[PDB]
RNA sequence: CCUCCU
RNA sequence: CCGAAGGUGGGACAGAUGAUUGGGGUGAAGUCGUAACAAGGUAGCCGUAUCGGAAGGUGCGGCUGG
RNA sequence: GGUACCUAACCAGAAAGCCACGGCUAACUACGUGCCAGCAGCCGCGGUAAUACGUAGGUGGCAAGCGUUGUCCGGAAUUAUUGGGCGUAAAGGGCUCGCAGGCGGUUUCUUAAGUCUGAUGUGAAAGCCCCCGGCUCAACCGGGGAGGGUCAUUGGAAACUGGG
RNA sequence: GGAGAGUUUGAUCCUGGCUCAGGACGAACGCUGGCGGCGUGCCUAAUACAUGCAAGUCGAGCGGACAGAUGGGAGCUUGCUCCCUGAUGUUAGCGGCGGACGGGUGAGUAACACGUGGGUAACCUGCCUGUAAGACUGGGAUAACUCCGGGAAACCGGGGCUAAUACCGGAUGGUUGUUUGAACCGCAUGGUUCAAACAUAAAAGGUGGCUUCGGCUACCACUUACAGAUGGACCCGCGGCGCAUUAGCUAGUUGGUGAGGUAACGGCUCACCAAGGCGACGAUGCGUAGCCGACCUGAGAGGGUGAUCGGCCACACUGGGACUGAGACACGGCCCAGACUCCUACGGGAGGCAGCAGUAGGGAAUCUUCCGCAAUGGACGAAAGUCUGACGGAGCAACGCCG
RNA sequence: UAAGGAACUCGGCAAAAUGACCCCGUAACUUCGGGAGAAGGGGUGCUCUGUUAGGGUGCAAGCCCGAGAGAGCCGCAGUGA
């Protein structure tokens, strides 16, 4: 459950540490973003030398939550932590590589680049 | 026993605190490189004197032995002279 | 390895350490039985045991574990111990 | 009071 | 137990860059005066103070390289 | 590698160069520009007769190259120990008191750290070099020396410097 | 064994800078370009790397497959088949040695790193070659091969086996330790030599030939002592960078005592004591740097450089650790972490061009994805030989020097 | 009080957070006092060793105060309110 003013975790090499929720996408009221949903985002910390630089607008893709997801099975997914993936229109991730597991709904959302890239996929 | 001697030195005690030990300054006249002049060098040394009789103005002789500490590297042969005060 | 001999050395070295560290631990083991036995104040089982720990010591000198001087070294801390036993 | 440049 | 890497923190140092700003250097023929060089038209110069578009002026003490 | 080298023709045919020419440093005239265009290591050339610019014809070194830029040493007794200075050229501290340091009258005795000196050991090979030889000399390889040390160790000398 | 010249002025002497003639180079760029012979060729990004190749060997350790067929056998279309294990051959796999060299690069390092200095009484020292004892007697396991289960897989875990020159038991062993004394002494810590006891500690056989089939040999080769030699380790005097617009630094710091560790001496590590040690002769910090043989220049003093070639040192994608051993705390190993490359049907694996070539990038700029071990030197082996981008050659480039 | 964490609002108003003791450590700037509880960190229960070392009182016996250690033990959490 990522909504305005959300900061997360970017879970990737891009340049990004830290980056700020701007906006939930995908719908005129919409207050919320889970796994597998886009966000338009600022970038708060960035690791210096990265291609990403601090202040930058960015498209990112929600890869872990807190808030989690439940699947049909009856069975939910959690993590420790929420974390995001700084991506291109096409959803390809800026980055080369991507830290820490993922959840598998990013599958079923066609992120499939992060999905191969990811150490593993829960 | 025919032995070659290791490089022996003798100079003041300059330190003496440090017990089993003392600091022997081998004070010199080295020729300055380029001007020639004799220069008063003064290269200070560490010894071992297991009794703790030396003291301040002993002009000792001192020979090279094992590493008796980090610093230490000699032993005191023998008290030459025996300054007092 | 990215070499035929290398890939045998790899296999090999880790298969002889095993065997090596229980020489050493059998070793360490025996030398901890002579230092125990000071403590109770009994030389009888002291000697027996430096036999033992001896023998022990010896093998991995065989082996080319403790260096000649390794064990020489401990031989002499252990016979003194038992020797100010008494 | 001042006295263009080479 | 020690322990690399990592994390957190407050300092230290070095470089780059910055709205703007400060003098400096340089630049055939710009403007203002004429301070210095002659007793340079109020001898000049040194230290200091103060004042003035600008060279400079004036005070005090000093120097002769008047 | 059927490569070096030999023979033998076709035969000196295939094998000349680049840079420089005010002065330093041995080496000039037409024309076209007209403070333009351009030149320049330094001094400096060009404003309508340019021996230093654009072109055109013309000559000393070293020898398929030599020009240009970059770096280092020299020249530079120009950081001066060798081997420089400070009245006016740059340079005497505004003047003391003084710690450390540097330096210290004469004699004599003694010492021997400095000073000097003999002897012994090492300072690879290559390179550069002394005799230098060999490979046809060479653009090259061997041996015996030498240098190489504010160096040990030891025995003297003792004027001088230092210590009593 | 030492040369000057131009340029401040109207002219002068002086002071003073500037400039020039010389030599040197890993050069680059122009323009131009014939050949030959020696030499030299990433100085930039210790940047990242596609591809190939750079360390493998010993069947006279080895059971084993898979071959061999001297011969007998072989049903019999003489066409093809075969049944035995020929001498012995090919040698995945096991075992040994080497892989710690050779090759590369100079990143770090202002340090006993280096260049000239000791103990060898503080050490180590396999291989090699000597002089000095032996391989005697116990077995038990385990690869391969097979059986089973995995792995799409890459790779791998169980089960029964089999061998070995793999491993372990025990006697007696001069080594080693302990103790009992001596002898003899140094440079204090001591050292060297000898004798007994107690304790411990050895090996391995595979080939060819002869066996009187009891055995005895011999090259190779396993194991033990005193040697020599070789290659390492520590310690020390003295040397060789800039900055004071860097003046205080240090708290395992300085010494002791004890314990442990180490091949080895030692705050080397720790415990418990003190309060030291260093520094204006420049500590500490910052900057820069591999050091040296040498090289360039110069009359020399000096100054600069430390590509190529030789030695010492250090490092091996970044960082940590130990293992194996005579010897790395590993240059083409591993373990772990990190950033990058590859594979993975996602669970997991693989690698490090500062090896030769080459590529991209950076840059003013620096080669061939070449042939051969014939030569020289290695490693392995008794040898034949194999492997060797070490090395020899060749390609390229007027980049030198000179024919 | 899920997730979020000033998006609220004129304004973080209100609330939350911080909070004890001991120890380490602490910048700019400065009137040289300060700044300073700067900041930022660590420890904290119980048991045994243990009527510890050491201290107060006392002739002693005893009573009282009491570090710092080492070895353990338990919990989600030890200035457990
Ligand atoms: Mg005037
Ligand atoms: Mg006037
Ligand atoms: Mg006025
Ligand atoms: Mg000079
Ligand atoms: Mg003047
Ligand atoms: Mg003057
Ligand atoms: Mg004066
Ligand atoms: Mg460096
Ligand atoms: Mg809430
Ligand atoms: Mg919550
Ligand atoms: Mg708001
Ligand atoms: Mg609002
Ligand atoms: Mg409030």
């Amino acid at each position: 459950m990522i909504q305005q003013e959300t900061r997360l975790k970017v879970a990737d090499n891009s340049g990004a540490r830290e980056v700020l929720t701007i906006k939930v996408l995908g719908g005129s009221g919409r207050k919320t973003a889970n796994i597998g949903d886009v966000i338009v985002c600022t970038v708060k910390q960035a690791t210096p030398g990265g291609v990403v630089k601090k202040g930058e607008v960015v498209k990112a893709v929600i890869v872990r939550t807190k808030s989690g997801a439940r699947r049909s099975d009856g069975s939910y997914i959690s993590f420790d932590e929420n974390a995001c993936v700084i991506i291109r229109d096409d959803k390809s991730p800026r980055g080369t590589r991507i830290f820490g597991p993922v959840a598998r709904e990013l599958r079923e959302n066609n992120f499939m680049k992060i999905v191969s890239l990811a150490p593993e996929v829960i | 026993s025919e032995r070659n001697q290791r490089k022996v030195y003798q100079g003041r005690v300059v330190s003496d605190k440090m017990d089993k030990t003392i600091t022997v300054v081998v004070e010199t006249y080295k020729k300055h490189t380029l001007y020639g002049k004799r220069v008063k060098y003064s290269k200070k040394f560490k010894a071992h004197d297991e009794n703790n009789q030396a003291k301040i103005g002993d002009i000792v002789k001192i020979m090279e032995t094992r590493p008796l500490s980090a610093t230490k590297r000699f032993r005191l042969v023998e008290v030459v002279e025996e300054a007092v005060i | 390895p990215n070499i035929k001999s290398a890939i045998k050395r790899t296999k090999t070295n880790n298969e002889r350490r095993v065997h090596n560290a229980t020489i050493k631990s059998a070793m360490r083991t025996a030398i901890k039985q002579v230092e125990a036995s000071v403590a109770n104040n009994e030389a009888d089982k002291a000697k027996t045991a430096l036999t033992e720990a001896a023998k022990r010591i010896d093998k991995a000198v065989k082996t080319g574990l403790v260096h000649k001087n390794t064990a020489a070294r401990y031989k002499s801390r252990l016979a003194k111990k038992v020797n100010g036993l008494s």
